[PDB]
RNA sequence: UCCUAAAGAGUAACGGAGGAGUACGAAGGUGCGCUCAGACCGGUCGGAAAUCGGUCGCAGAGUAUAAAGGCAAAAGCGCG
RNA sequence: UUGACGAUCAUAGAGCGUUGGAACCACCUGAUCCCUUCCCGAACUCAGAAGUGAAACGACGCAUCGCCGAUGGUAGUGUGGGGUCUCCCCAUGUGAGAGUAGGUCAUCGUCAAGCU
């Protein structure tokens, strides 16, 4: 349907985004 | 399955409306590769006309279409007529009546086959 | 990006490790109903429109909230009242949200949140519940209100238990 | 006394007494009884005096099952009362025995021992009963 | 362990009570594995000994219907319930080969002294008896010795412990249970 | 504490047993909620009463799975 | 409505037990779909028991209202 | 070799075990387009195979549970007469239920389709 409402184009959005808003693109684990 | 036995459930009560009232019986069968069709007498018991697709003279590779099943219901409408058979009844066979279920029985209407 | 992961990495490593025979014995992840909400204080009802457009903002799909059958636990609901929310989640956009959680999710727990008290059931799915803090796709974190928590109950495809480990264990569940 | 815990229904018919006994005619768990000859009813309180009786004349030993247990109801109207106003209140329990049926059994005791133990269980109760082994 | 009979044939109520009274006679049949069941009248005199036999329930008996001999094994008792004796008899042909089926008496052979008696104030309560049996028709079992002389003030003692000799099995082994035979428990 | 109060017994029954000729609305069957289905020929009426249509012979037929009872009339 | 009531209907007692003196414009019609209670194990503040997931079920649920007789073309549940 | 529609409703069921593809069947791929979800291509539907018989489905085996079930006896009962008469007995017609010996891994029909 059409009733869902998207936020995918920022789910689709930059993945190793630095480590500066997701805060880690170097490891998974915070430690 | 979980899906062969539901559809069987969803058959079960037009199929035996139509025994009661004694009426020459329509039935269909869709698979996922192509589509059957029968005409079964008044007893539940005894086929009078029958045509599909996996006769050996119209398997085109392609069946399995809305295009494929326009084609069934055309040729089956007149071995029932060469048959001699009209007043007949449509069973859908717990089958949704919107595609290929549909447009065959629009061919049934067109060859002079009548419900 | 995790599906193709799956499907040309992971897909044939399982296969000769749980000594499979065919392609099709190999377990798949099927869906996320996931959870959200207990009912905490909601003789009132207001609530949950706060709690559904937080699960609604957080996931792309809209909650479908849930009535009460016949209730006992703790209240006498007169039951038909919303209670519940029960997002599903599939195939296409399921490894889209799987890769929110435990990539990106880590750092916002803190403290080891993975399989670190849970187990799972004798038919291969995993259950799991949150309090804390997820990674939100889009910044969404002063919401300021009362936070309601939520479970991720997952449900795959396995036989046994163990089939259940090995399955997205390259995805590194913590242990 | 023996009596049920709760009942169904509170007040019930009488009917009759009728046939001879063909379950409840065998010897199950002991190794003697005393299986009752001649039909009757049993009223509850002698099933405590012909128990007391029994229970003190082994003193050591031995294990005692009783077989049977009262579950009918039976009414009596009280005193200067003219007939029919309803229908009187429930006094007593009441078993129902029909000949072959076993009313006591012992065993791990001697069979000298407890033939002379059912005799005094014996003139407790109205029926004529008979002595019986094991087979 | 003989017998001898005849032929019975008059079949009803009427001519089977005239039985009783008239001529002291005791209706039976022989049904078997090979043939057809065949009716018989025995003797309330003579069932009377065999009756009073302690292993010829499970024992196998030698019957002269004619001058026809048959090796015939009972499994049956209708009795009278009130005054009590014997009625119809109802006993079977024994072929060399189909299993068979019959019950067993037990007998507690040594409990004289046993440490749950002599050591702690002791009692033996035998809950069961007449233990059933399977077995090949060529090697009888008479009776199964059980000893409970030994361990306990406090254990139970079930099927799974007493042992059938000479390759004997069990039915309720067979079905998924395993019965409590003996108990050994303290007095009141 | 005091009780009289029967009803007035609504005469159900059987009408029209084994072998009987019958017309287009005998009844056949009172009835107190389908001991007998509609078999061939009845009508299943609104307190499911039973009536014939057509005319013959009744039967009284076990038929199918559930084995449900089925009074159909034979036109023999 | 059940029992007395004797396997067709009927049938008494100041004989044993219970209920009514109404509701509903959808709780009606019709087409299309769909299955219960409970058991159990996993799961955030509930927690013997709420919601969710799962296996086992085999009507033990439900039926506007008493009990009896029924109910998979479900006579039970949802939507146009 | 299968697929549809029946006949008969367990001696036809459940459980266990084995086994079948490229014809059928099922899973499968993708939803752009029909169409659908009180959320979701799960179900419903459409365009379609590759891939697979794993699951499912059919067949083939086991009586372990279930289900059928003799013969004999026994209970009860119609009419006639008895007796020690709140219960039974005799003459005569009728005759279960429970249990025992044992049985059962069904039997057919109509077409399309596989020696056929």
């Amino acid at each position: 349907k059409a009733d869902i409402h998207p936020t995918y184009e920022a789910i689709e959005a930059t993945c190793s985004c630095g480590n500066v808003i997701k805060t880690r693109s170097t490891l998974c684990k915070p430690i | 399955s979980v899906k062969k036995e539901t559809r069987l459930r969803r058959a079960r009560k037009a199929r035996l409306k139509m025994r009661e009232l004694e009426t020459v019986r329509l039935c269909v069968y869709r698979s996922s590769q192509h589509i059957y069709a029968q005409v079964i007498a008044a007893d539940g018991g005894k086929v009078l006309a029958s045509a599909s697709t996996l006769d050996k003279d119209l398997r085109e590779g392609a069946t399995g279409n809305i295009d494929a099943a326009k084609k069934v219901g055309q040729l089956v409408a007149e071995r029932a007529k060469a048959a001699g058979v009209t007043q007949v009844a449509f069973d859908r066979s717990g089958f949704k009546y919107h595609g290929r279920v549909k447009a065959l029985a629009d061919a049934a209407r067109e060859g002079g086959l009548e419900f | 990006r995790l599906k193709e992961l799956y499907r040309k990495e992971i897909a044939p490593k399982l296969k000769e490790e749980l000594q499979l025979a065919n392609v099709m014995e190999v377990p798949r992840v099927t869906k996320i109903t996931l959870n959200m909400g207990l009912g905490e204080a909601v003789g009132d009802k207001k609530i949950i429109e706060n709690a559904v457009a937080d699960l609604e903002k957080i996931t792309g799909q809209k909650p479908v909230v849930t009535y009460a059958r016949k209730s006992i636990a703790g209240f006498k609901i007169r039951e038909g009242w919303p209670i519940g929310v029960k997002v599903t989640l599939r195939s296409d956009r399921m490894y889209e949200f799987l890769d929110r959680l435990l990539s990106i999710s880590l750092p916002r727990v803190r403290d080891f949140r993975g399989l670190n008290a849970k187990s799972f059931d004798g038919r291969g799915n995993y259950s799991m519940g949150v309090k804390e803090q997820i990674i939100f796709p889009e910044i969404d974190y002063d919401k300021i209100d009362a936070l309601r928590g939520l479970d991720i109950t997952l449900t795959t495809t396995a036989r046994t238990d163990d089939e259940g480990r090995a399955l997205l264990r390259a995805f590194k569940f913590p242990f | 006394m023996l009596q049920p815990k709760r009942t169904k229904f509170r007040k019930q018919m009488t009917g009759h007494n009728r046939g001879l006994a063909h379950r409840g005619s065998k010897v199950s768990f002991g190794e003697y009884a005393l299986k009752a000859t001649s039909r009757g009813r049993l009223t509850a309180r002698q099933i405590e005096s012909a128990r007391r009786a029994l229970t003190r004349h082994v003193k050591r030993g031995g294990k005692i099952w009783i077989r049977v247990f009262p579950d009918k109801p039976v009414t009596k109207k009280p005193l200067e009362v003219r007939m029919g106003k309803g229908k009187g209140g429930v006094e007593y329990w009441v078993a129902q025995i029909q000949p072959g049926k076993v009313l006591y059994e012992i065993e791990g005791v001697s069979e000298e021992l407890a033939r002379e133990a059912f005799a005094l269980a014996a003139a407790k109760l109205p029926l004529a009963t008979s002595f019986v082994k094991r087979t | 362990f003989i017998v001898n009979a005849q032929v019975r044939s008059d079949l009803g109520k009427g001519a089977s009570r005239r039985l009783r009274r008239n001529a002291g006679l005791v209706p039976a049949v022989v049904y078997g594995g090979d043939k057809e069941p065949q009716s018989v009248t025995l003797e309330l005199r003579e069932i009377a000994k065999l009756l009073e036999n302690e292993a010829a329930f499970s024992h196998v008996i030698a019957l002269n219907v004619g001058g026809v001999k048959e090796t015939v094994l009972i499994k049956a008792l209708q009795r009278h319930p009130a005054k009590g004796f014997v009625m119809h008899a109802d006993f079977l042909r024994v072929v060399a080969d189909h299993k068979l089926t019959a019950h067993v008496p037990l007998h507690f052979i040594n409990e004289e002294v046993a440490v749950g008696v002599k050591q702690a104030g002791g009692e033996i309560s035998h809950t069961i008896s007449e233990v059933e049996v399977s077995c090949l028709p060529k090697d009888l079992p008479e009776f199964i010795e059980v000893d409970m002389a030994k361990v306990e003030l406090g254990q139970i003692v079930h099927l799974s412990d007493l042992k059938a000799p000479k390759g004997v099995e069990l039915v309720q082994l067979a079905h998924g249970n395993d019965l409590a035979v003996a108990n050994i428990h303290a007095s009141r | 504490t005091r009780n009289g109060r029967d009803s007035e017994s609504k005469r159900l029954g059987v009408k029209l047993f084994g072998g009987q000729a019958v017309k287009a609305g005998n009844i056949l069957v009172r009835l107190r909620g389908t001991k007998f289905h509609a078999g061939y020929g009845v009508g299943l009426g609104k307190d499911h009463t039973l009536f014939a249509k057509v005319d013959g012979v009744v039967k009284f037929e076990t038929k199918g799975a559930f084995g449900r009872k089925y009074v159909s009339i034979v036109a023999a």
